[PDB]
C-alpha cells in the first residue's frame, strides 16, 4: 500500500448484561433476564440467598 | 382521635458473637407485626445501608490496571480486587486518602497503611500485596468514600474530574456493609400475656458497622418512606419548560471552552470572568488594566473569540435570564 | 497527495489534546469512550467548490 | 435590500454567477470599499443568532 | 447521602369502594417492601366491626 500504520490495543471489561448467552455443562442453554437485586431473592433459614 | 389498642416493639439483648456476626432481638412484638417487620428490615439492611468503600487508587510506576510491577507476585488487578474488600470505618468524613508505603520482603497487609486518627481498620491482616525481592518497594494512594448501593466505575463515565491523571485507577465500590440477613419469628415467652412473638434478627456484616445505628437507620428509612403515605394531595408537576432562547447558547459556556493560554486563563479567573458572556461584553479598555495581560494575551483573546464568530466588548444587557 | 498522522485535526476542540499527545496518538493508559479519537489522521482534498 | 442583495450577490447565492466588488459597485453607484463596508456590516449582524452557528459545526 | 421522596401521586376511585393508587419515585425493593407491609397490615391489622 503506502506509508506508516498505527495499531491501538485497548482493553474493555464487560459485565453480565441482561441477554448474555450463558449455559451449563449438560446442554443447559439459557439467556440472562433482568438483574434482580439480592434484597428480593429466595433465601432460607439463614441469611444465605441464591 | 381515640381508637385502636396495639403495642410497641423495643430492643433487647444484642448478642455479639463476633466482630462480623451479630444478633438483634426484638421481644415486645405481636404475631402480625413480628412477621411483617421482618422482610422490611431485611431488605432495607441488605441494600439501603451506608458504609465506606474504595473508589480510586493511584500507584507509582503503574499507568493502567492491566500492567504489573517488579517484585510484586500479584498483578495490578489482583491488588485492586484486594482493595475491594478493605474494611474501613471513617469517623466524620465523606472522603479520605490513605497512603500506603511498604518495601522489603514480605506480604503487605492493611497494617502497613499509615494509621490515621479518623480511619478505623477492622482487619489489619487483610492481604493486599506480596513483595518478593528485598529491593522492591510500593507506594500507593487509596481513596475511600461513603456511599450506598454498589455503583461501579462504569456508572461514572467521566462525570468526575474533567482532567483526571492517567495514574488514577478506578475500582468498583461495594458500599453495603451488610453481607447476609436472616430473621426468625419464634414464640416469645414474655412474662405478661401469652400470644406474643420475638422477632430475632440474625445479622452478618463486615464489622464496619454496629447493629445499633444499622437497625435505627433502617427503621428511620422505613418511617421516612411511610411518611408520604399519610396525606395524598396527588401533587403534580408544573412542567411547561420555556422553549425560546433569547441569546446564543454558546455564551452559556465557560471560558475554558475558548482553549487559550494558561496566563490568559488565570487573568480571566482573577478578573472574575467565568463564562464567555462576560468576556464578550468586556472592552479592551478594561482588559488593558488587567494584571499580567499584555499584547500577546490580548491578541490571544481576540483570536480565540473572533474564530468562534463572536467579537470583543459587545453589549447585550440581558444577563442572565431567567431561572 | 499523501495522508499524514498529525494532531492538527480540523474542526476539533479541547478534547483533542485531552487524550492525544503532541503527535496525535493517545497516551498508553488513557480512558476512551465511543466517539473519542485514538489516532489523528488527515487526508488531502481540495476543490469542493462549496 | 441594499445589504441582503449585497451579501447575496457578492458571495453569489440564488443567482448562480457570483460577482466581485467592481460589478456590484457599478450597479450600486458607490464602488469598491463602500460595498465592502456594508458587506462587513452584514457580517456584524450575524453574531447573535444561533441557527447558522450550530449549522457550522 | 440519604434518599429521595416520591413526588408523582395519582389516585383514581373506580367508585366509593374500589380504588387505585400509584407512586412513581421509589428506589429498589421499596415498592415491594411497602407493598407487602401495607398488604399485611390492611388484611388483618385493621380494626372494623363484624
Amino acid at each position: 500500500g503506502v506509508l506508516k500504520i498505527v495499531k491501538v490495543y485497548l482493553a474493555v471489561k464487560r459485565r453480565i448484561q441482561p441477554g448474555d448467552k450463558m449455559a451449563g455443562r449438560h446442554g443447559n442453554k439459557g439467556v440472562i433476564s433482568k438483574i434482580n437485586p439480592i434484597e428480593d431473592m429466595p433465601y432460607d433459614e439463614n441469611g444465605t440467598p441464591v | 382521635g381515640s381508637v385502636t389498642e396495639f403495642l410497641k416493639p423495643r430492643l433487647v439483648d444484642i448478642e455479639q458473637v463476633s466482630s462480623t456476626h451479630a444478633k438483634v432481638t426484638l421481644e415486645p412484638l405481636e404475631r402480625g407485626f413480628g412477621h411483617t417487620l421482618g422482610n422490611a428490615l431485611r431488605r432495607i439492611l441488605l441494600s439501603s445501608m451506608p458504609g465506606c468503600a474504595v473508589t480510586e487508587v493511584e500507584i507509582d510506576g503503574v499507568l493502567h490496571e492491566y500492567s504489573t510491577k517488579e517484585g510484586v507476585q500479584e498483578d495490578i488487578l489482583e491488588i485492586l480486587l484486594n482493595l475491594k474488600g478493605l474494611a474501613v470505618r471513617v469517623q466524620g468524613k465523606d472522603e479520605v486518602i490513605l497512603t500506603l508505603n511498604k518495601s522489603g520482603i514480605g506480604p503487605v497487609t492493611a497494617a502497613d497503611i499509615t494509621h490515621d486518627g479518623d480511619v478505623e481498620i477492622v482487619k489489619p491482616q487483610h492481604v493486599i500485596c506480596h513483595l518478593t525481592d528485598e529491593n522492591a518497594s510500593i507506594s500507593m494512594r487509596i481513596k475511600v468514600q461513603r456511599g450506598r448501593g454498589y455503583v461501579p466505575a462504569s456508572t461514572r463515565i467521566h462525570s468526575e474530574e474533567d482532567e483526571r491523571p492517567i495514574g488514577r485507577l478506578l475500582v468498583d465500590a461495594c458500599y453495603s456493609p451488610v453481607e447476609r440477613i436472616a430473621y426468625n419469628v419464634e414464640a416469645a415467652r414474655v412474662e405478661q400475656r401469652t400470644d406474643l412473638d420475638k422477632l430475632v434478627i440474625e445479622m452478618e456484616t463486615n464489622g464496619t458497622i454496629d447493629p445499633e445505628e444499622a437497625i435505627r437507620r433502617a427503621a428511620t428509612i422505613l418511617a421516612e418512606q411511610l411518611e408520604a403515605f399519610v396525606d395524598l394531595r396527588d401533587v403534580r408537576q408544573p412542567e411547561v419548560k420555556e422553549e425560546k432562547p433569547e441569546f446564543d447558547p454558546i455564551l452559556l459556556r465557560p471560558v475554558d471552552d475558548l482553549e487559550l493560554t494558561v496566563r490568559s486563563a488565570n487573568c480571566l479567573k482573577a478578573e472574575a470572568i467565568h463564562y464567555i458572556g462576560d468576556l464578550v461584553q468586556r472592552t479592551e479598555v478594561e482588559l488593558l488594566k488587567t494584571p499580567n495581560l499584555g499584547k500577546k494575551s490580548l491578541t490571544e483573546i481576540k483570536d480565540v473569540l473572533a474564530s468562534r464568530g463572536l467579537s470583543l466588548g459587545m453589549r447585550l444587557e440581558n444577563w442572565p435570564p431567567a431561572s | 497527495g499523501p495522508e499524514e498522522i498529525t494532531a492538527d485535526i480540523p474542526n476539533v476542540g479541547e478534547a483533542a489534546l485531552s487524550k492525544l499527545d503532541e503527535s496525535g496518538i493517545v497516551y498508553i493508559g488513557a480512558e476512551v469512550t465511543g466517539g473519542d479519537i485514538l489516532v489523528g489522521k488527515v487526508t488531502p482534498k481540495g476543490e469542493t467548490q462549496l | 435590500a441594499r445589504e441582503a442583495k449585497v451579501l447575496r450577490m457578492r458571495f453569489g447565492i440564488d443567482m448562480n454567477t457570483d460577482y466581485t466588488l467592481e460589478e456590484v459597485g457599478k450597479q450600486f453607484d458607490v464602488t469598491r470599499e463602500r460595498i465592502r463596508q456594508i458587506e462587513a456590516k452584514a457580517l456584524r449582524k450575524l453574531r447573535h443568532p444561533s441557527r447558522s452557528e450550530v449549522l457550522r459545526s
